[PDB]
């Protein structure tokens, strides 16, 4: 039903963004073995900006992680320094979910959300490039945390509304040419 | 022979592929 | 779709 529909992607779109956004400010990405505070090395929370020291001496110290401690290379650490596929992946799932609420009122366009699809999609596949960024950047034992699975979680249901989205379209059109 | 951040993004990949090709081939309602 | 769209203006 549109209704269902309509709802199932609401809900689905708020999931993605508040997701992402939680994982992109929280730090439980790689539970790994380094230092909490610099000027004995124990494990460290570490995230997308910051690292954190548990199980230490200073537990709950956190230190900005130092990205920037070959132009290739320097891409790849400014990349993911200025974690620009994360963060435009939020973005892009606000715009997406502002268009889906204006499918609401000023109804009637159709091809608003044609574009909460394209917003989801996309994305998705920041998301993707981020993920790809991230674990290349982090290779130079471990163990990946709530925040990284968080983040991916939202690649999965981003995609998912992103199909509802075009679906809803395709059968409006479908309507109108019915 | 593969690492497992490498099986985690081909299942990620095979999803967006899938996804995108659905949307590039059945949104457009002038070949419907 | 844009192209194809200007043109349903015909
Ligand atoms: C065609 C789609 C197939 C999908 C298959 C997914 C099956 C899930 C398997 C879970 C293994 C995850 C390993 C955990 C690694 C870790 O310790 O961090
Ligand atoms: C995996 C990512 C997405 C795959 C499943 C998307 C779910 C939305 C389905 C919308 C339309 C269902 C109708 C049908 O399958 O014929
Ligand atoms: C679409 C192609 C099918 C591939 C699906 C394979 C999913 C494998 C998931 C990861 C498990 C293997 C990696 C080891 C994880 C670990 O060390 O615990």
């Amino acid at each position: 039903d549109r209704g269902v529909q309509m709802l199932l992607t609401t809900v689905g779109a708020f999931a993605a963004f508040s997701l992402m956004t939680i994982a992109v400010g929280t730090d439980y990405w790689l539970y790994s073995r380094g230092v909490c505070k610099t000027k004995e090395e124990v494990m460290t929370h570490s995230g997308l900006w910051r690292t954190c020291c548990l199980e230490g001496n200073f537990k709950g110290l956190c230190k900005q992680i130092d990205h920037f401690p070959d132009t290739a290379e320097y891409f790849l650490r400014a990349v993911r320094a200025s974690s620009i596929f994360p963060i435009l992946s939020v973005i892009l799932l606000f715009m997406g979910g502002l268009c889906i609420a204006a499918s609401e009122f000023y109804k009637t366009r159709h091809n608003i959300i044609l574009s909460a699809g394209i917003f989801f999609v996309s994305a998705g596949l920041s998301n993707i490039i981020g993920i790809i960024v991230y674990i290349s950047a982090n290779a130079g034992s471990y163990s990946y945390g709530w925040s990284f699975y968080f983040g991916a979680l939202s690649f999965i249901i981003a995609e998912m509304v992103g199909v509802l989205a075009v679906h809803m379209f395709i059968d409006r059109h479908k309507q109108l040419r019915a | 022979p593969l690492a497992y951040e490498i099986w985690m993004c081909i299942v990620f990949a095979y999803i967006g592929v899938s996804v995108v090709l659905f949307l590039v081939s059945r949104f457009s309602p002038y070949e419907w | 779709f844009c192209y194809k769209s200007r043109a349903e203006a015909k």
